[PDB]
């Protein structure tokens, strides 16, 4: 039984950042070389773990989070980082043990005139905790009253920093329990 | 479900000539859900292009395609004796359906 | 390499059922779903349904609802489809193919198509 990595990476539709998706991988063999040696990714940085040693490690759970953000927002998907995405949409903790993988999706997630299906959270009273999700819609708009979510300007003719990127984050969990996922 | 119509019905072309096959959807279809197939007489259908721009393993580089919105195209840069077959467009954005199919013959 | 193998031609009476097998090898069985498509004489490709080899979940075309049952046997890496209440309009060649349009575990939509098609099984109703 092989882990359904392709089912996550080769998906037709990704979730917006404020409402990021999560799936749990367990009870399977995890071949990570299919991701590490892939030329389709622009980003593949691991924290707390070496990307070439993954096939020799066993975990109790592997969690795959996915969302779409701008190119210039990719740097905020990391430990110790701050910003509108890091603080109000998707927060990672200081002692993360996982890998962040991202690639350009300009030819999938944009259209002439701009694709505004994806939106990001702009206003919040406070910052998010690690792996917290907030999809509330609380502000009538008016003077000093604003909608919490702001649409993205994903146009196909935008510069690289403003193009859409698909991001998948693989978090590695080790409990006081027998591992369920091992490499070859 | 989304209706797929292909045109022209039948193509009459010599070997060595270029061919273009069109498929028009009644509804918008994402490129991620659009594919093309080829069927030779007496044989099962074969996947040629998946995602509307990526070709299946074993498919010659003379086969390509692209599209957006409701208009997608399959292009054969040069017709070989082995390229004369019935081609189909398929979508799985809503349920899963196939178009009527288009025949290319000498 | 990957190959799907089906049974030979069958002849059934009206009202009878037909069970068509599809033996699949050359790949991890539980990693890919199985699709079924039929082609009547002079016609195009008509989708019947889809089954996952991981959790047994199915997805059928409305046209065939109530008449088609799908199952899998992991130990022999073989899929099966049964078409019940055969009519004169059900004469066709029934094909199996290896699916990558729907996820086997979660049922998500994927970028891909049907490949490694079998030779097809001809079923005649008379
Ligand atoms: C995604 O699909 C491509 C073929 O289109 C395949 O080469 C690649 O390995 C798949 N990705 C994963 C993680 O399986």
């Amino acid at each position: 039984n092989l882990c359904p990595f392709g089912e996550v990476f080769n998906a037709t539709r990704f979730a917006s950042v404020y409402a990021w998706n999560r799936k749990r991988i367990s009870n399977c063999v995890a071949d990570y070389s299919v991701l590490y040696n892939s030329a389709s990714f622009s980003t593949f940085k691991c924290y707390g773990v070496c990307p070439t040693k993954l096939n020799d490690l066993c975990f109790t759970n592997v969690y795959a989070d996915s969302f779409v953000i701008r190119g210039d927002e990719v740097r905020q998907i990391a430990p110790g980082q701050t910003g509108k995405i890091a603080d109000y949409n998707y927060k990672l903790p200081d002692d993360f043990t996982g890998c962040v993988i991202a690639w350009n999706s300009n030819n999938l997630d944009s259209k002439v005139g701009g694709n505004y299906n994806y939106q990001y959270r702009l206003f919040r009273k406070s910052n998010l905790k690690p792996f917290e999700r907030d999809i509330s819609t609380e502000i009538v708009e008016g003077f000093n009253c604003y909608s919490p979510l702001q649409s993205y300007g994903f146009q196909p003719t935008n510069g690289v920093g403003y193009q859409p990127y698909r991001v998948v984050v693989l978090s590695f969990e080790l409990l006081h329990a027998p591992a369920t996922v091992c490499g070859p | 479900e989304i209706v797929l119509t292909q045109s022209p019905g039948t193509l009459s072309l010599s070997p060595g000539e270029r061919a273009t096959l069109s498929c028009r959807a009644s509804q918008t279809v994402s490129s991620t859900s659009l594919a093309w197939y080829q069927q030779k007489p007496g044989q099962a259908p074969r996947l040629l292009i998946y995602g509307a721009s990526s070709r299946a393993t074993g498919i010659p580089d003379r086969f390509s395609g692209s599209g957006s919105g409701t208009d997608f195209t399959l292009t054969i840069s040069r017709l070989e004796p082995e390229d004369f077959a019935v081609y189909y467009c398929q979508q799985h954005d809503t349920s899963l359906t196939f178009g009527g199919g288009t025949k290319v013959e000498i | 390499q990957v190959q799907l193998v089906q049974s030979g031609a069958e002849v059934k009476k009206p009202g009878a059922s037909v069970k068509v097998s599809c033996k699949a090898s050359g790949y991890p069985f539980t990693s890919y779903g199985i699709s079924w498509v039929r082609q009547a004489p002079g016609q195009g490709l008509e989708w019947m349904g889809w089954i996952s080899t991981y959790n047994g979940n199915t997805n059928y075309a409305q046209k065939f609802q109530g008449r088609v049952t799908m199952t899998t046997d992991t130990s022999t890496t073989t899929g099966y489809m049964e078409l019940r209440r055969l009519r004169s309009d059900d004469t066709a060649v029934y094909y199996c193919a290896r699916d990558y349009t729907r996820g086997a575990w979660f049922g998500e939509s994927l970028i891909g198509g049907f490949d490694n098609w079998g030779q097809g099984t001809l079923v005649t109703v008379s």
